[PDB]
C-alpha cells in the first residue's frame, strides 16, 4: 500500500550518521560522505538539543549536489519531533498579505515550541434525568454510582441553550464550559433510519464521578496567533491575520509564557529555522536578521546557499554567498566539498537500496562515471529510469546495456545545452 | 449640606421587600454513613449523601 509520504529525494537521509562523539562514520544511517561538513553539522545539533543559548546561525555552503540539503535533512531527522524544526525557503516570505520582515518573524517564532501542561477537575457521567422549574436539580451516572446535582441559574442556562437531554454523556468543569460528550447506547436504533452529523454512541464512564484531565500538547510561540482576533484559532488553519500587533506579541506573550514557566505550567523548548535557498532574501530581510538574530529567544537559524561571490537581491552590490557580510559577520559558515569516484558510487548504492533497485556492478561503474561527468544529482535518476526500462523488458537488474538505453532518452543540462544549435 | 432622601409614601409593603430574615445557608458538611469520610454526592434513589 502507498501512503502520502514515499520515496522523495532525500528519503533515504534516516538521520545524521555519528558516533556518540560525534565523529562521523564513512556510512551510516542514510547519509554518505562529507566529513567535516557532517560533524559541523552534529555540533550545531548538539547546541540546539541543549538549548541554552539564543540566536546562533550557520551556513551551510557549497557547490549544488554536495549535500547540505542532504545536511539539513540528516539534522531535522537527527532531532525528534519534541524540538520544532521549522523548513522555509527564503522565496516563502515574499508575501502579499505580509511585508517580508513580519513573514520572517512569524517563522522565526514559529521555530519555539511551547509544552503546555493542564491541569482540570472534571465531572463526566450519563445524564439520567433533567428537572427545571428557575431551579432544578440534574442526575448524573456513571456505571459505578449515580448521584444528584442541583443546579443555579448560569448552569441551568448552559443546559438548555445546549439542549443536554437524558442519555447524553455530559461532562463538566469547575468555572463550567459544558461539552457534550456521547450519546447513550440504550436510547438507541435512533440510525434505523439516521443520525445527525455530531452524534455518537460510545458508552457511559466508569470509576468515580468526578475525575482530573491532566493534557499535555506542544504549541508553537505563534500561538500569539490565536489571541490577535476576536475568534482566532481558525486563522491557524487559514493564515489570516497578517501584521498582528508588536506590543501584545513581544511583552504579553512573552511575559505569559515566562509566568507559565515559572509556575510551571509551561516551558520554552527553542528549536531550528532552516532557510533554504537563502541567497532569495532581499537586502531588508537580511537587515532584519540581523536584529532578529541578537533577539533574548531567536531560535538557531540553519541558513542553505549555492551562490559564489553575486548580487545581493535589492541591490546592485556584490558579496560571498549572495549575502551581505554584515550577516556573514554573524554566522558560522560550514563549506561542503563535492564527491569522488569513492563517494558518488556508494551514494548511487544508497539510493539505490532506497529506490529497491538492483544493478550489476558493471551498471554501477557506468552510472557513477557518468555522473562524475554531467552532474551527481542526474546519476540518482537515472537509477528509476532504468529500473523502469528494465522492468518492461522482462528483467530482473538493472545492466550495463539498460543505463545506455535511458542515458540517450533524458539528456542532461549538458548536452540538452549542447543541442541548441537549431535557435529556433 | 446636599443629602438624600427616598420615601416610600405608599403602602409600607413597598418598603417590607428589603428587611428582616437574611438567614444562613443551614447544612454543613455532610458524613457518609459507610466510610464517615466527608460526602461528594447524594444518591438519587436514597438521597443518603456518601463519598466513595
Ligand atoms: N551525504 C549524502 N548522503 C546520501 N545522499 C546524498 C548525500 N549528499 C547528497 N546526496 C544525494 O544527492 C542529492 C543532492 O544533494 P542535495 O543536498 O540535494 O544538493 P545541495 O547540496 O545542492 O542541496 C540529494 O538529493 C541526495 O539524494
Amino acid at each position: 500500500v502507498t501512503r502520502i509520504e514515499r520515496i522523495g529525494a532525500h528519503s533515504h537521509i534516516r538521520g545524521l550518521g555519528l558516533d556518540d562523539a560525534l565523529e562521523p562514520r564513512q556510512a551510516s544511517q542514510g547519509m554518505v560522505g562529507q566529513l567535516a561538513a557532517r560533524r559541523a553539522a552534529g555540533v550545531v545539533l548538539e547546541m540546539i538539543r541543549e538549548g541554552k543559548i539564543a540566536g546562533r546561525a550557520v551556513l551551510i555552503a557549497g557547490q549544488p549536489g554536495t549535500g547540505k540539503t542532504a545536511i539539513a535533512m540528516g539534522m531535522a531527522q537527527a532531532l525528534g519531533p519534541d524540538t520544532p524544526f521549522t523548513a522555509i525557503a527564503g522565496s516563502e516570505i515574499f508575501s502579499l498579505e505580509m511585508s517580508k520582515t513580519e513573514a520572517l518573524t512569524q517563522a522565526f517564532r514559529r521555530s519555539i515550541g511551547v509544552r503546555i501542561k493542564e491541569e482540570t477537575e472534571i465531572i463526566e457521567g450519563e445524564v439520567v434525568e433533567i428537572q427545571i422549574d428557575k431551579v432544578g436539580k440534574l442526575t448524573l451516572k456513571t456505571t459505578e454510582m449515580e448521584t444528584i446535582y442541583d443546579l443555579g441559574t448560569k448552569m441551568i442556562e448552559s443546559l438548555t441553550k445546549d439542549k443536554v437531554q437524558a442519555g447524553d454523556v455530559i461532562t463538566i468543569d469547575k468555572a463550567t464550559g459544558k461539552i457534550s460528550k456521547l450519546g447513550r447506547s440504550f436510547t438507541r436504533a435512533r440510525d434505523y433510519d439516521a443520525m445527525g452529523s455530531q452524534t455518537k454512541f460510545v458508552q457511559c464512564p466508569d470509576g468515580e464521578l468526578q475525575k482530573r484531565k491532566e493534557v499535555v500538547h506542544t504549541v508553537s510561540l505563534h500561538e500569539i496567533d490565536v489571541i490577535n482576533s476576536r475568534t482566532q484559532g481558525f486563522l491557524a488553519l487559514f493564515s489570516g491575520d497578517t501584521g498582528e500587533i508588536k506590543s501584545e506579541v513581544r511583552e504579553q506573550i512573552n511575559a505569559k509564557v515566562a509566568e507559565w514557566r515559572e509556575e510551571g505550567k509551561a516551558e520554552i523548548i527553542p528549536g531550528v529555522l532552516f532557510i533554504d535557498e537563502v541567497h532569495m532574501l532581499d537586502i531588508e530581510s537580511f537587515s532584519f536578521l540581523n536584529r532578529a538574530l541578537e533577539s533574548d529567544m531567536a531560535p538557531v537559524l540553519i541558513m542553505a546557499t549555492n551562490r559564489g561571490i553575486t548580487r545581493i537581491r535589492g541591490t546592485s552590490y556584490q558579496s560571498p554567498h549572495g549575502i551581505p557580510i554584515d550577516l556573514l559577520d554573524r554566522l558560522l559558515i560550514v563549506s561542503t566539498t563535492p564527491y569522488s569516484e569513492k563517494d558518488t558510487k556508494q551514494i548511487l548504492r544508497i539510493r539505490c537500496e532506497e529506490e529497491d533497485v538492483e544493478m550489476s556492478e558493471d551498471a554501477y561503474t557506468v552510472l557513477t562515471r557518468i555522473g562524475l561527468e554531467t552532474s551527481l544529482r542526474y546519476a540518482i535518476q537515472l537509477i528509476t529510469a532504468a529500473s523502469l526500462v528494465c522492468r518492461k523488458r522482462k528483467g530482473t537488474e538493472v545492466q550495463v546495456d539498460d543505463i545506455k538505453r535511458v542515458y540517450s532518452l533524458f539528456l542532461d543540462e549538458s548536452r540538452s545545452t549542447q543541442y541548441m544549435k537549431e535557435y529556433q | 449640606c446636599s443629602r438624600t432622601f427616598i420615601t416610600f409614601s405608599d403602602d409600607a409593603t413597598f418598603e417590607e421587600w428589603f428587611p428582616q430574615g437574611r438567614p444562613p445557608k443551614v447544612p454543613v458538611r455532610e458524613v457518609c454513613p459507610v466510610t464517615h469520610r466527608p460526602a461528594l454526592y447524594r444518591d438519587p434513589v436514597t438521597d443518603i449523601p456518601y463519598a466513595t
